[PDB]
């Protein structure tokens, strides 16, 4: 079989939404922050977050409440997994005993049903009477509270609208009641009704449908001094308490679209806003003697990219932020000189989205640092992951970095990058604009206006900033000298995007040369569509353009010719050579494996994955094993057979390998940032580094062996089988993991405590309690 | 002349047959160049009525061939031209849920099956 | 007859009871009906609660078992009996392999090269040969043959029919693929385009807790047509326009799918991605309605085990009861019995076992065919054959 090993090297860093309340104890106030797949508790105080337990949690953390139910101290958790493995946590330490008791645990999932495009919706009722759930169209799985609930039983009601944008709970009515921005053919609405838990139906609700704009997105629910729910949309914002419609038509809402809410104070007298622009908005709910008077909106500043808001005491707002670096930003009473409340006090690292990386050994040609293409829009920026926990320096780009590829001999960083400019005039300031040195392409042949930005290896400033053509779009970097000629080339790989055409059909491959102090282009080559990736394979370019995988060769007259063609692909997006082997991991035609003959002149498909899969990235491992990843977060790795009866199974890679990373892969690099088999690091859009390493059949029988007694004994937060949360997960099928082995679990010996390592070890005597001591540290040394 | 009546009967059912998935089809274009709403349109009406043309003519020969064989004429010769007269029934039955879009075709599917009806209940009397 | 009564040679053994036996003639009478527009087995529970009988309890919640039971053989395990769920099934396997013949058949003549060539990746021998499936008829209702065609159908798009509508879906994977790779999901600026055929969102009400059916990517459909066809699928699953009363007229515009193509694109062309466009939705077709023949084979079985676990559950007092006071070996033999009777999907078997074992159970002649026959008069004034006719529900019995 194929053996490999998947182990973190940084844990994942991207804020998927975050809770107030009372957890660790009943005066202090807590922060619940929720990296994907790994909730993080912290003690709000004056001085600032103080961290007191990190759990690793068996699931991608989706929906995450803190609810207290009649007659608890505490609060009482609510973690619904991706895979739908909700389960109801609870804090209990007792002197340094640091524990989560799972106090109800068990799959709601659905076996039959269509999930919704908007996503998992979780809510809880104010009353703590029921959990709603919204997981498919037309359905609405309801979850009691009663104190008799150790196995989480699960009721689905039928529900008549079919496109449910956003539901909530009504705060006041002591019937339970939902109020949900439901989308019918002509336009979306607001409806209410009545969910008993007696008659296991809705009844009549306490108002009607009163149509909203036609971008509603958000339900606010107002708490019982003025009841009723407010419904943000894009440009008007609405109340609906007793059919009291009142609505405004701010002009700094129009700007974007709100994204995430928060209450400021009990009373429900404050809503603060945030939208992806990076601004604080705040919904003043002017009350009146209580009813309301009036909504009014004003802007208080700039923070990250928001995904969820949190206010905590002394005016200290939280701003989760998934597309950049989190930040602590703190509220002022009054106004700065430059004109914004907010002040930045405290900024958490993100390493996420993660878009393309290299390996370069730079400082003692030896131990290398990761050059990651980190975040994106305002946030985008070059983080120097290094060794030595994992050092981050920070090089801000203010603008979305692409790709990113190194020239050695000219020491430089070539970055193709994008930034968002009005329909033209900049938006914000950003390092492309503040280049040493600018020019544009002179080729004769809101929108984002992509360009090239090199930069020095040592001060990592922007020595150049060559913008392409209006309606550009630079998709793919590669640096190599193209076959005779000795000078190594910057060749981009453009598209052309008419905004009046749909589908990018006139393309360019240009082919640069970075001179001493100035950039110039070396040449050009029309082509006809977008050319999505390139590599150079054996001293020629290979180029995907559209579905043709065309092979280019470089002439003594420095100009690109074509040579071979290929055609069995949808879209070539992903483009990896090994040797002679050509991998085109395609769309949805999963991975086709390619091999260009010099006898022949031609492109042969020698064989062609199985199944119809969605991917993501893909990277020739060894000759004979090809691993890749797709939207359903599962790693797999193809094998060729070498020899078969029959040339069908001889161009049928067998799938040997399966597994749930959990993650998004969007990039495979070689190399190993340890000083001085096999090293894949891969970053995810979560913000983690992992390492795929081979491993040999003996350790794989042993380590495999390792995976279930450790399974045994160390119990899951939540009841997650381990098993269960590393299965192969994939709308049409669902197949345990093997072929992989989870290194994160293997790490875990190092501090299961030694009784328990007495337990795991007794029967397993390979050939024994510090043998397998010595291995797991033989092991947490590669990386 | 017992068992070529047989031979015969099979074989040119064969050729009805073919004629006719044939002729279904050069409707379905035609049927395609539906919703047109011009030369093809035209041009396959006019290779429409041919085809369903000569296949009438050709089971008019054979319902010639059928009276022929009963004028000729022992269970198995009776089962082996019940299933000729089921065929023939059906196949321009089907032949009318076609021609029954009409773009004459229909009519002389009807004849045709009439002379049909009236010899299955001229054999089905005496079989019995 | 003498079988015109609720007690037929297979019927159940007053006034509500001619109602059901009414009911399930009817089903046969008929010329034809929709399936889906004849009771499910919710309104079967409903009915099941609402029968009126007159002067043991147990007896009657064991002639209503009876009822049941006969009615979900006449619903589902009633293969080419009038109007069932798989007789739809059947008929629909015959539309799809012939028209993936058609497609085979597509440049034998003037009847409608290498563009041929890429229409006929729909062909069942090519899609097997990817799968690596070995080429067989029942392959089609596999989930990985529809996984597999998807791909086909929309390669075949990209190739020859760049239109705009068309133009806008192959744009959208461009944008998709970019807004993927950030973490973020598509917006809804450019919802200038009309809303795709998947876009929508259907519900079949035979089966109202079925979920949303996942609408097969169709292209081509016109923002109107959209309308009609989806309309039809949540109704009766296509049956009213594709068998029954005057489907010929629905006929003369295509059988899955409405006649339909772009301007300006050679016709010979359009024929061909037509014919891919009907079998596309011809898969669809398929896994659907076998979809609901097995939420009916669910429940069915759920209420028949429900029912006679409450009949053994009251029978026991009765065999107390005469404690206290042959009969007594019937009704502990079909306690145990009624038991053994796992009725495990052999299902047809178990259900003929059922009603043998409740006609082996001895009945007050007030419910006997005499009183049955002398009512019935009145107003007008086995499981041997159904053991037979009962064909393996598994799909490539059917599909023979
Ligand atoms: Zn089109």
């Amino acid at each position: 079989m194929s053996y490999n090993y998947v182990v973190t090297a940084q844990k994942p860093t991207a804020v998927n939404g975050c809770v107030t309340g009372h957890f660790t104890s009943a005066e202090d106030l807590n922060l619940l922050i929720a990296k994907n797949t790994r909730l993080e508790i912290y003690v709000v105080t004056a001085e600032g977050l103080r961290p007191v337990k990190e759990v690793g949690m068996y699931g991608k953390i989706a929906v995450m409440e803190l609810f207290r139910p009649k007659g608890e101290s505490k609060d009482l958790l609510f973690i619904l997994t991706a895979k739908y493995n909700a389960c109801i946590l609870e804090y209990k330490q007792s002197g340094e005993s640091i524990d989560i008791i799972t106090r109800a645990h068990g799959n709601v999932q659905d076996r039959i049903g269509r999930p919704s495009e908007t996503g998992i919706i979780g809510i809880i009722d104010p009353e703590c009477r029921m959990i709603g759930l919204r997981l498919y169209d037309g359905l609405f799985k309801v979850i009691p509270l009663d104190r008799d609930n150790k196995e989480l039983k699960a009721f689905n009601i039928r529900l008549e609208e079919l496109h449910v944008i956003d539901v909530k709970f009504l705060y006041g009515c002591q019937a339970p009641t939902i109020c949900f921005v439901y989308q019918d053919p002509q336009g979306r609405h607001v409806k209410t009704y009545e969910v008993s838990l007696r008659e296991k139906e809705f009844n009549k609700g306490p108002w009607k449908q009163e149509n909203v704009e036609a971008e509603a997105s958000m339900v606010i629910a107002v708490p019982e001094p003025f009841g009723g729910a407010i419904i943000i949309g894009q440009e008007s914002i609405t109340y609906h308490n007793g059919d009291k419609y009142l609505a405004i038509a701010p002009p700094i809402i129009k700007q974007s679209t709100i994204v995430c809410h928060n209450r400021v104070d009990p009373n429900g007298s404050r809503y603060l806003l945030g939208d992806m622009e990076g601004r604080l908005f705040m919904l003043l709910l002017e009350k009146e003697e209580v009813t309301l008077k009036d909504l009014r909106v004003e802007l208080l500043g700039e923070t990250s990219i928001a995904e969820c808001l949190t206010y905590l005491d002394n005016g200290v707002v939280f701003v989760g932020s998934r597309l950049g670096d989190s930040q602590l930003v703190k509220l002022n009473v009054d106004s700065n000189e430059q004109g914004s409340y907010v002040v930045a006090m405290e900024t958490f690292t993100n390493l996420g989205p993660i878009v393309d990386m290299c390996v370069v050994d730079l400082e003692r040609q030896g131990q290398g640092q990761l050059v990651t293409c980190s975040g994106a829009f305002k946030e985008g920026s070059l983080r120097i992951i290094r060794n030595g926990k994992l050092h981050i320096r920070t090089v801000p780009l203010y603008e979305s970095p692409r790709k990113i590829c190194y020239q050695e001999v000219s020491q430089c960083f070539g970055v193709l990058s994008s930034r968002i400019e009005v329909q033209t005039t900049a938006l914000r300031p950003s390092a492309s604009t503040q280049a040493l040195s600018s020019s544009v392409s002179s080729s004769k042949l809101e929108v984002e206006v992509h360009n090239l930005l090199i930069i020095d290896q040592h001060t990592f400033e922007v020595l150049h900033a060559h913008q392409f053509l209006q309606n550009e779009y630079a998709l793919s970097l590669v640096s190599c000298k193209l076959g005779k000629d000795p000078n190594t080339y910057f060749i981009v790989g453009t598209a052309m995007v008419y905004p009046e055409e749909a589908e990018p059909k006139q393309g360019r491959i240009v082919v640069f040369q970075y001179s001493d102090g100035k950039l110039q282009t070396v040449a050009e080559k029309e082509v006809k569509g977008a050319v999505y990736s390139m590599v150079e394979f054996n001293g020629k370019l290979l180029a995907s353009i559209n579905s043709t995988v065309r092979l280019y060769e470089w002439t003594t007259e420095k100009e690109l010719r074509t040579e071979c063609n290929h055609y069995n692909n949808i879209m070539a997006l992903y483009l990896k050579t090994k040797g002679d082997f050509i991998l085109v991991g395609d769309l949805m035609r999963s991975v086709l494996l390619l091999a260009y003959k010099p006898m022949e002149g031609n492109f042969e498909e020698i064989a062609r994955d199985f199944n119809p899969n969605w991917m993501s990235a893909v990277e020739i491992l060894d000759d004979d094993n090809f691993l890749g990843a797709e939207n359903a977060f599962n790693l797999f790795v193809c094998q060729k057979d070498s020899a078969a009866t029959t040339d069908e199974e001889r161009q049928h890679l067998q799938e040997v390998g399966l597994f749930h990373l959990g993650e998004f892969v969007n990039v495979f690099c070689h190399g190993s940032l340890v000083m001085q088999q096999g090293s894949v690091l891969f970053g995810t859009v979560n913000g983690m580094i992992g390492l795929v390493t081979s491993l040999s059949e003996s350790w794989y029988n042993l380590l495999l062996d390792m995976q279930n007694r450790l399974n045994k004994v160390i119990k899951s937060v939540g009841k997650i089988e381990h098993s269960f949360w590393r299965s192969f997960h994939t709308e049409r099928k669902t197949e345990p993991a093997t072929g992989f082995i989870d290194g994160d679990l293997i790490e875990s010996f190092l501090d299961i405590s030694r009784p328990k390592m007495q337990e795991v070890v007794a029967n397993l005597q390979y050939d024994t309690a510090d043998d397998l001591i010595k291995v797991v540290e033989e092991l947490t040394r590669i990386h | 002349e017992i068992e070529t009546r047989i031979l015969d009967l099979q074989t040119a059912v064969e050729a009805l047959v073919r004629s006719i998935r044939q002729l279904k089809d050069v409707q379905d274009v035609f049927s395609f160049r539906y919703t047109v709403l011009r030369q093809l349109v035209q041009t396959t009406a006019n290779e429409l009525d041919r085809m369903r043309k000569e296949v009438l003519d050709i089971s008019k020969a054979l319902v010639g061939r059928l009276t022929t064989l009963v004028d000729l004429l022992l269970e198995q010769w009776l089962t082996a031209g019940a299933k000729v007269l089921f065929h023939l029934r059906q196949l321009l039955k089907q032949l009318k849920d076609m021609s029954l879009m009409l773009r004459m075709f229909g009519q002389g599917v009807d004849l045709q099956n009439a002379q049909v009806t009236e010899l299955l209940q001229r054999l089905l009397q005496r079989s019995f | 007859a003498r079988f015109a009564t609720a007690n037929g040679a297979y019927g159940i053994r007053p006034a509500w009871d001619s109602a059901i036996w009414g009911l399930l003639r009817e089903v046969e009478a008929v010329p034809y009906s929709n399936p889906f527009t004849f009771p499910t087995c919710e309104r079967l529970e409903g009915i099941l609660n609402r029968l009126e009988y007159r002067p043991t309890d147990a007896c009657r919640t064991l002639c209503r078992a009876t009822v049941a039971v006969q009615y979900a053989i006449s619903i589902l395990y009633g293969y080419d009996r009038s109007a069932s769920v798989p007789r739809y099934l059947r008929r629909l396997i015959d539309e799809y392999i012939d028209l993936q013949d058609r497609i085979r058949r597509l440049g034998i003549v003037p009847v409608l090269g290498k563009d041929m060539n890429i229409v006929q990746n729909v062909l069942p021998e090519r899609v097997c040969a990817q799968i690596g499936i070995p080429f067989t008829y029942e392959a089609c209702l596999l989930d990985e043959y529809y996984d597999c065609i998807e791909s086909n159908i929309e390669q075949m798009y990209d190739l020859l029919c760049m239109c705009k509508e068309c133009g806008m879906r192959r744009m959208e994977r461009f944008e998709r693929v970019r807004y993927n790779t950030i973490g973020e999901r598509y917006p809804k600026k450019k919802r200038d385009r009309e809303r795709f055929f998947e876009e929508n969102y259907v519900i079949i009400h035979s089966h109202p807790d079925l979920g949303v059916l996942k609408l097969p990517k169709i292209r081509h459909l016109n923002p109107l047509q959209q309308l009609m066809m989806c309309r039809y699928l949540s109704k009766d699953l296509l049956y009213d326009t594709q068998f029954g009363p005057s489907n010929a007229f629905s006929r003369a515009q295509g059988v899955p799918l409405p006649f339909s193509a772009v301007q300006e694109t050679d016709m010979n062309i359009a024929y061909a991605l037509y014919l891919a466009s009907n079998s596309y939705f011809m898969c669809f077709l398929l896994r659907c309605v076998r979809d609901v023949l097995r939420h009916e084979e669910e429940a069915f079985r759920k209420l028949i085990l429900r029912l006679v676990n409450e009949a053994v559950e009251i029978i026991r007092d009765d065999v107390n009861s005469r404690v206290w006071a042959s009969a007594e070996e019937r009704d502990l033999a079909i306690a145990r019995s009624l038991e053994e009777l796992t009725f495990s999907n052999g299902f047809c078997r178990d259900a003929a076992r059922f009603l043998d074992l409740i006609d082996a159970f001895h009945f007050p002649k007030a419910l006997r065919e005499h009183r049955a026959r002398e009512d019935l008069l009145l107003h007008t004034f086995d499981g041997a054959v159904v053991r037979t006719g009962g064909v393996n529900l598994t799909d490539n019995e059917i599909v023979r």
